[PDB]
């Protein structure tokens, strides 16, 4: 049938609990010991029936240093110029380890560049660092909240900056933009940045010292992050400012309007107009080139040329709404997540798929490292670690 | 008998185990390290590296002590050396 | 009571053994006894009852589609035997719907109270549902007295659900999903099907983050059962 | 009443009256109070350290002085309370305990009323408590007067909850922060270090024997991180000072090792046992359960996070503090109460790490738990989340208690033979590191060559290194160079080594060359280069070793005279040295010295390393010198000048071993070119491999090589990758390849644009040619016809290709009934690649009918990147099933659903498929398709599922890649 | 009408997935007439195989919950469990009891001298149908069981290897129940593996003889006793 329960989620990716480590096997082996100097005081029948209808140890290479993991890369069918070198793709995602927030996971955030994992949830915000070599990690280095300062309020986004000196987070029912500075010998709360009646759900920053912010009733509103005052507000329709790219001078916004408009910062006025057949749901920038990349709602990645802005082209066509995306450090290749239990890679001239990963459920959100070596997947309730094989 | 410092908040307590020792003249270190904190805690932050200088010695020495992962330390080692070369000529 | 309690155990056990002839049964005489039914023993019925007509009903199907053939062929002997085999399918159908119907009309559709809202709406998709079952093997008159049977329960279902429930509720999506099938398939609408589908999928959509974490699986289930019948109907 | 309260505070703290001096620590400690960066004021510090150094201490000459003047003002209370001797089980309240602990001041309204503005809390010791830390939503008490379990209570003050805006100050080790720092809000943390490093090294000097070679052992001691930096406390200090002096006057007597904190660590506890007793006897039928039950539990606090120990923790094990002192001369227990409660300590933890070591060491000898009493309510399924940190210790002492002469006194001292059974378990886990799928880890390498070490024994260390075969060395500190020296002796199975120098080799200044404590010079020689010697003399000595990788080394010119004079020993049978991406242009001079002293030496890989004119006039006089047995020569990415290549074609056209040659990467002129002909025409010219991808050739230059090349009859293996090849080119080139004594066999033109006329004349030189096997077409724009060319011109029965490379061509499903047609006809075609070619589902069921009827010799398939669903699935495995001939499939980067991945295994489980290599990234499926992969892997040993289909090499397919 | 309607009305029962229907159908057929097919023979098997897997997999299952749950010794509980898995017991037995009946009464004593596939099969058959009555029984009926099963399994085993080819999908099929019922039923840490041995190196030396005609049952079974024999070797 194609009616209800019409085989949803019949099948079930069993988690293996991945003990693949020398060091904890030694300690396991060692502490088995104890046990049994205290204690003293399969397939059933494989018969005429038919298996194939569904109803020397291994160890994983450790993250040396919360960095690197120290091992050989694949063989290619063909040698490569110097160009076609700089430029590499992902062949496989190992995963290596497992954080695990008590609570549903809305953020995730890396900045490889000093080894911390920030998770953002709706209570707070965990910090954790890379350098712990453990098969599963549940103690952060600091855990963040806000809830104290107010009745009751939510957190929704959470922002990382370009240096990893400043952290921004926004939520609902806030009475502003909260700020922590990460370069100081203690972590603290710094600013506050006043929205006092809305809500944030996308967050952004710009290499000029300014920060900005668009909330649900479509108010884009830009902070001066040095003296925190208002510079500038712009309206839209509702729901219309879900998603937020910032360029050289223009910000890109698409809601679920299904309409993607350029304003303009020099004249605070919109300088294009776009329809799409539906919502969109995530936004992303290459690093290199002029491709802005549009994830729908009803599972099309589309292309668009920022520059020239003639027309959008359809690349690949996903079986389930994007809620994420994100391009690599090089503008080569792109991971998509969405609500069908699986991490998708896709090529950059034409958008061919390159493998998947299988999760456990809606996948909500993801990130990657600047060096891109890490992808940090954040599921139900657990951020997990993978490690990008070339 | 005791020596007391300041742990940044970002640099994991798994790293003040391993240091790095070394040994150069108090003549130099002592314009090396200047007075103030300033641009100390910023190549500290740049480099992810710890730097404790210290100058009782047999009188006329420098014991400095570099902490972090091998790279940082390679990175504080070079900076150092580079530095004291340039001042020594 | 202690019976009760003894019923839901047994058809707990007949649902591990998979007996779900026994756990309907379990199921019908724990609801006999006239006293309200928690969230378990509901769903434990839904599912015994929805398993055993399931079962029937892909029988059926795969029994008029070989009839149908049979029938372009054209030995007599053939179609009187395959004829007589789906007229004993239709009947154990028809007697099964009919048992789930009488059931729920007796008892809890009408212990319900008026301040209980989510009860009223599971039960009256339930009857439309129940009565979509026999509209799909139903010919002549019948067939337009059950449709229009199942067209007052929905739409009761429906309007009952429209001003009392967050949108993202995972009943008022499999209500919704329901209403669009039986639109396309019993009434052959796919205008008012499309357009139904992609009015809750929107509303879904619009208060997708707010949605509370112990419900956000069962409506992210549904919600992609959806769009996805959208994305049929389209193409 | 403050004044009462002070002076009861300095009355109380009666234990030192000398290290009241104000210092610089102490005014640090002070101004850091003050709102730090622009305004923040934080209210939380927390002092780390390691355990035994100065702490308590600390925090008590703190609370002291605040009682004094001269320190902490604008504070009221400065209330302190070691947490040690508090039970953390006691349902005693805030205000009542401040009650108890305090004598005869009661001013309970008083002092409730009087400040509750600015208190300041100092907690001393609560490092540990990490163990009892339920950490699961306690109970935040909001206020005083709350009977909760002082734990409890002290886990609401951490978190701010009870009497917020009062300042506090916390003492802890650096291991209790596991779940302290993610309590506390917004802390400063104060690191506080030890003796020093020049103390810590004049102290060890102080006491060395000073008979013989002394000066190694004291390196190695002030070397060795794990002992130095646990040196710091001066306890152990003191304790390592003792060691050595008992050694020094037991010159003959005692024959243990004298570093490693073991060897030196059990000379203590073995000799100050007793005074009685002269000759070697056992120690007696009751001090063997006082140690065994002091040892036990020694081992379960290390297991439980435990440090202190309490009445009920003793008369368990049937031990009594009195019973230790007679067995010992010191005092191993420590009693720090001060009333009912005694909570017994261990003197630093590292004498609880040894004890628990050594209860592994002596535990089977006889049922010691038959003398105990063990309840704890069924040992409470106990649980750990100790994870590794804190067990190194025992660990490393575990390791080191296997040595001989430690064994041999335990024998004595319990009148029975002494063979635990972790020795086994150790040598077990150090197998399963040495044996991996994927190559081995560097930094388990490391670590367990350091856990080696520590034991100084040779039957224990070699039966744990003998299953190697290959090692990976990351070298950045002198000890390591130190523990890989000693461990490589032992690696009799040794092929190959890789080993990575990033920074310690890289200068040559003798400045910073510890001057602390210097020995005479003269007598002596840099640290640094001696163990450098040493490791390359123990590289050089091994007999099976054959492959040497610099992997990115940056060694310097001492350092590479030092490894080039080392390699150059009789005995070294090093056969392929590998300097890619390693700075070697220092000590190139000796390398050239050593290339004709070394017979053994047949491969050299030298590229990315720039070369100037005498380095190659020096290289080429090297090569022609009779001594030579170089036969490869990888030259690829050096900037080639001309001049450079008048010396090559010198070198090619005189007499040399030289068989091989890469020339990659580095544009090569016309004028050279014409050198180069001149070189390759002659008779006098035995080469047979020539490498030239990635060059500047023109279709001029390609016209020229071709032209050289005609008259030459040794030439066997070519390769023109990544060049501009035109059709007069191929003509050229297919001319060259009509005429006979030719003699060539593998040809690769791996990125030359050709046009369908040259395939034209390729199909007519193979549709009747010999000697010519490997042909690879990868990333050419050939299609359908071009193919349809090809495949009739290999259809006749007198052709010879052997393995065909089409990866990236591009050919669709309009070439795939002729490609089986082929497939069928063919009788010497074994290896055919497909690797990016949009044959789609029907193209390759098109393909399926020709592969299942198995009338061919094909053996290697390559259908990866294929777009290929779940279509074709019944196909494949209908191939597949039935095809005895296939060994190898690629299948990576293809959307396979559950049920097509099924239907896969299941053809894979059955018996006639002979499948040895399957390329699929196993990760990238359900669980069910997981574990019938699992499945047939445990059916059949000797299947490699791996996603690195081309990393399998039969014949020799990727010699122009080395 | 008879026997050739009741043939195509089981043929549309094994369509439709209702092996009941089946097993009444050929239950009739082989009462109404002596002689038996090929084709009738194998869905005559197929149909009892389904049914009893079901009764034994819910058999299975309530065994596994009652031995978990007997731990604790509720004196409630523990009586509805037991009596349930006495239910599902004696429709277990009943049906088997059925199918070695009919065996007996017809199959059995209908062949002739000449048949040999026939023979070998239906003793195959009543070997697995005691050895299904066996592995729920304890005590002397179970002793009694156990010794049919050897006797048919043995009769049937002599004649196949003395005149079946060794490829022979049937032969292999009993050398698999054969080695399975000794390693299960009462005792064979190398009896079993060395049956099943001989079985796999018999078939994979001939194989050629097998052709293409019964390729995929021959493999499948060859595959099975591979790996039962890996699993034997392995524990």
């Amino acid at each position: 049938f194609l009616s209800e329960s019409d085989e949803l989620q019949d099948p079930q990716p069993v988690w293996d609990a991945e003990p693949q480590f020398c060091q904890g096997f030694l300690i396991q082996g060692l502490w088995e010991l104890f046990m049994d100097s205290r204690q003293k005081n399969p397939r059933h029948r494989n018969s005429l029936s038919d298996s194939a209808d569904p109803f020397a140890d291994k160890f994983l290479k450790p993250l040396s240093w919360g960095s690197e993991v120290l091992e050989s890369s694949c063989n290619q069918p063909s040698t490569a110029l110097w160009q076609l070198e700089r430029f590499t793709v992902p062949q496989a995602l190992q995963k290596v380890r497992v954080l695990k927030h008590q609570e549903l996971l809305l953020v995730v955030a890396v900045s490889s560049f000093t080894r911390h994992v920030f998770t953002c949830s709706q209570s707070g915000i965990k910090v954790w660092n890379l350098v712990n070599q453990v098969a599963e990690d549940r103690d952060p280095e600091s855990h963040l909240k806000c809830s104290v300062q107010d009745n009751k309020v939510y957190l929704r986004t959470c922002l990382l900056s370009s240096n990893s000196r400043t952290l921004f987070a926004g939520g609902y029912n806030l009475p502003g933009v909260i700020v922590w500075d990460l370069a100081a010998p203690s972590l603290y709360e710094k600013c506050q940045l006043p929205c006092e009646g809305l809500s944030c759900q996308a967050l952004a920053n710009t290499k000029e010292n300014m920060a900005l912010a668009g909330f649900t009733d479509g108010t884009v509103r830009i902070w001066d992050l040095r003296t925190q005052e208002i510079v500038r507000n712009l309206k839209g329709p509702t729901n219309s400012a879900r998603n937020l790219v910032v360029k050289d001078d223009n910000i890109w916004t698409g809601g679920l309007d299904a309409c993607l408009r350029c304003w303009d910062l020099r004249m605070a006025k919109v300088s294009l107009e776009h329809l799409f057949q539906s919502q969109i749901m995530s936004l992303a920038h290459s690093p290199t080139e002029d491709w802005l990349l549009l994830g729908l709602a009803n599972g099309q990645h589309c292309l668009f040329n920022s520059r020239k802005r003639d027309q959008v082209l359809t690349v690949d066509t996903k079986d389930n709404t994007i809620l994420g995306l994100k391009f690599s450090p090089n503008g080569k290749w792109w991971a998509s997540v969405g609500m069908g239990n699986f991490i998708t890679v896709h090529s950059m001239p034409t958008g061919a798929k390159l493998f998947q990963v299988p999760e456990v459920g809606p996948v909500r959100c993801f990130d990657m490292t600047e060096n891109g070596r890490l992808i940090i997947t954040g599921s139900r309730d657990c951020a997990s670690v993978y490690h990008i094989k070339y | 008998s005791l020596r007391l410092r300041t742990r940044p908040w970002w640099f994991p307590i798994q790293e003040v185990s391993n240091p790095l020792v070394l040994y150069m003249e108090a003549w130099v270190a002592e314009r090396v390290i200047g007075t103030d904190q300033a641009e100390i805690s910023e190549i500290e932050w740049m480099c992810q590296a710890l730097l404790t200088v210290d100058s009782v010695n047999s009188g006329n020495l420098a014991e400095i002590t570099i902490f972090g992962q091998p790279s940082a330390q390679t990175r504080m080692k070079n900076i150092l050396l580079n530095m004291a070369a340039w001042h020594k000529e | 009571m202690v019976d009760r309690e003894q019923l839901v155990q047994k058809a707990r056990l007949a649902e591990q053994a998979e007996r779900y002839d026994d756990m309907a049964a379990a199921m019908k005489n724990v609801t006999e006894l006239n006293e309200p039914l928690s969230n378990e023993e509901r769903n434990l019925l839904s599912v015994a009852y929805k398993n055993v007509v399931g079962a029937r009903r892909s029988s059926w199907r795969v029994i008029s589609s070989i009839e149908q053939k049979t029938s372009a062929d054209g030995n007599e002997k053939k179609i009187e035997m395959v004829r007589a085999y789906r007229e004993k399918i239709e009947k154990e159908l028809e007697a099964v719907c009919q048992d789930v119907l009488s059931l729920l009309d007796n008892y809890l559709i009408k212990n319900c109270s008026e301040t209980q809202y989510e009860s009223k709406v599971f039960y009256l998709k339930m009857k439309g549902d129940y009565y979509r079952y026999l509209a799909e093997v139903a010919t002549g008159e019948k067939r337009a007295t059950v449709v229009e049977s199942s067209e007052k329960a929905y739409s009761e279902a429906h309007e009952i659900s429209k001003e009392h429930m967050q949108p993202t509720h995972p009943i008022r999506l499999g209500l919704a999903l329901n209403y669009s099938v039986f639109y396309y398939e019993i009434q052959n609408a796919p205008e008012q099907a499309c357009h139904l589908a992609k009015t809750a999928f929107d509303d879904a959509i619009a208060e997708l983050d707010t949605l509370n974490e112990d419900s956000y699986k069962d409506s992210t289930l549904i919600m992609q059962l959806l769009r996805d019948n959208l994305t049929l109907w389209t193409s | 009443d403050l004044q009462d309260y002070k002076a009861h505070v300095i009355a109380k703290f009666d234990t030192s009256v000398d290290l009241h001096y104000d210092s610089p620590e102490m005014k640090l400690l002070s101004d850091a109070f003050k709102p730090y960066q622009k305004t923040f004021q934080p209210h939380t510090i927390i002092l780390h350290g390691r355990p035994g150094v100065g702490k308590s201490a600390l925090a008590r000459s703190i609370v002291l002085g605040w009682a004094q003047g001269k320190l902490f003002q604008k504070m009221s209370f400065v209330i302190f309370f070691s947490v040690r001797e508090i039970k953390w089980t006691e349902k005693s309240s805030l205000a009542q305990l401040i009650a108890k602990e305090c004598p005869d001041s009661w001013d309970l309204v008083t002092k409730i009323m009087s400040q509750p503005e600015r208190l300041l809390f100092v907690i001393d010791g609560l490092d540990d408590m990490d163990s009892v830390l339920q950490h699961d939503d306690m109970t935040l008490s909001r206020d005083w007067k709350d009977e909760q379990p002082i734990y409890i209570l002290m886990y609401s003050l951490l978190r701010k909850a009870l009497l917020p805006q009062s300042f506090l100050i916390i003492t802890t080790r650096n291991t209790g922060l596991e779940k302290l720092k993610s309590m506390v809000v917004s802390p400063l943390y104060i690191l506080v270090e030890g003796l020093s490093a020049s103390r810590r090294s004049q102290l060890v000097l102080e006491n060395i024997s000073n008979e013989s070679d002394r000066i190694q052992v004291f390196h190695s001691l002030i070397e060795n991180h794990q002992l130095f930096d646990q040196c710091q406390a001066p306890s152990v200090c003191s304790l390592v000072c003792e060691a050595l002096q008992l050694q020094k006057k037991l010159g003959k007597r005692c024959t243990l090792p004298c570093q490693t904190l073991t060897g030196l660590y059990a000379t203590l506890v073995f000799h100050q046992l007793t005074l009685k007793r002269p000759s070697q006897s056992a120690l007696s039928q009751e001090e063997q359960i006082t140690l065994v039950g002091l040892c036990m539990m020694a081992a379960e606090g290390v297991w439980t996070m435990r440090s202190v120990f309490y009445d009920d923790d003793l008369k368990n094990y049937s031990l009594k503090e009195s019973e230790i002192l007679a067995l010992f001369h010191m005092n191993i227990l420590l009693q720090v109460g001060h009333n009912s409660e005694q909570c017994y300590v261990f003197s630093h933890l590292s004498l609880q790490d040894f004890f628990a070591a050594l209860y592994y060491v002596l535990e089977g000898l006889e049922e010691w738990n038959q003398h105990f009493c063990f309840i704890e309510n069924q040992r409470s399924m106990e649980v750990k989340r100790t994870d590794d940190t804190r067990l190194l210790g025992m660990k490393r002492f575990l390791f080191g208690l296997m040595n001989k002469d430690i064994l041999k006194t335990l024998e004595v001292l319990f009148e029975y033979p002494v063979i635990p059974t972790v020795e086994q378990k150790l040598q077990h886990w150090v197998s399963l590191i040495a044996q991996q799928v994927n190559g081995t880890s560097p930094m388990d390498t490391l670590d367990a060559f350091y856990c080696l070490f520590e034991s100084q024994d040779e039957e224990f260390v070699g039966g744990a290194l003998k299953r190697f075969q290959e090692v990976w060395l990351l070298i950045n500190q002198k000890m390591d160079l130190k523990v890989s020296s000693y461990c490589l002796k032992h690696c009799q199975n040794l092929k190959a080594i890789r080993v990575d120098i990033r920074d310690l080799l890289s200068v040559d200044n003798t400045l910073e060359l510890c001057p602390v404590v210097t020995v005479q010079e003269t007598q002596c020689k840099p640290l640094l280069m001696e163990w450098w010697g040493n490791f390359c003399s123990v590289l050089g000595s091994l007999r099976n070793l054959k492959e040497l990788d610099l992997g990115d080394s940056i060694l310097s010119q001492r350092a590479m005279k030092i490894l080039c004079l080392e390699l150059r020993n009789q005995s070294c049978r090093i056969q392929k040295l590998t300097f890619k991406s390693a700075e070697v242009v220092s000590g190139l001079k000796h390398l050239w010295k050593l290339l004709f002293s070394n017979q053994n030496l047949k491969y050299l890989n030298l590229g990315n390393t720039p070369m100037k004119d005498d380095d190659m006039k020096l290289a080429c006089e090297a090569l022609k010198h009779p001594k030579c047995s170089v036969e490869t020569l990888r030259l690829d990415s050096c900037e080639l000048t001309i001049i450079g290549y008048e010396m090559i074609s010198t070198l090619l056209i005189s007499t040399t071993r030289l068989k091989c040659l890469s020339l990659a990467k580095n544009r090569v002129g016309v004028k050279s070119m014409i050198s180069l002909g001149n070189a390759l025409s002659s008779s006098m010219c035995l080469l047979q491999k020539l490498i030239l991808d990635n060059c500047g050739l023109t279709p001029a230059s390609c016209h020229l090589l071709v032209s050289a090349l005609f008259s030459n009859q040794n030439l066997t293996h070519l390769c023109l990758s990544n060049n501009s090849l035109g059709t007069e080119g191929v003509q050229q080139l297919c001319q060259f390849l009509r005429n006979p004594e030719c003699a060539l066999q593998r040809l690769i033109l791996n990125h030359c644009n050709i046009v369908d006329d040259a395939y034209g004349f390729l199909a007519m030189r193979l549709a009747n040619n010999t000697k010519l096997t490997h042909l690879s077409l990868t990333m050419n724009p050939v299609g359908d016809g071009a193919m349809k060319l090809l495949c009739e011109a290999l259809k006749e029965p007198t052709c010879y290709l052997q393995e065909l490379e089409l990866v990236d061509c591009q050919l669709t499903q309009n070439c795939c009934e002729d490609l089986a047609c082929m497939i069928t006809t063919t009788k010497h075609l074994k290896s055919l690649d497909l690797g990016n070619n949009a044959l789609g589902d029907k193209g390759v069921i098109t393909l399926c009918e020709g592969l299942k009827q198995s009338s061919s010799s094909l053996r290697r398939l390559g259908l990866g990147a294929c777009k290929l669903t779940s279509n074709c699935c019944e196909a494949l495995s209908l191939a597949i099933s039935c095809n005895p001939h296939l060994n190898s499939l690629n299948l990576v980067k293809n959307d396979f659903s559950t049920s097509g991945m099924l239907k896969l295994c299941s053809a894979f489980q059955c018996p006639v498929s002979n499948l040895g290599i399957i390329g699929l990234w196993k990760q990238e499926y359900y669980a069910r398709v997981r574990r019938q992969l699992e499945e047939v892997e445990f059916v059949k040993p000797h299947v490699v599922i791996d996603g690195d289909w081309y990393a399998s090499d039969e014949d020799d397919r990727n010699w122009w890649k080395n």
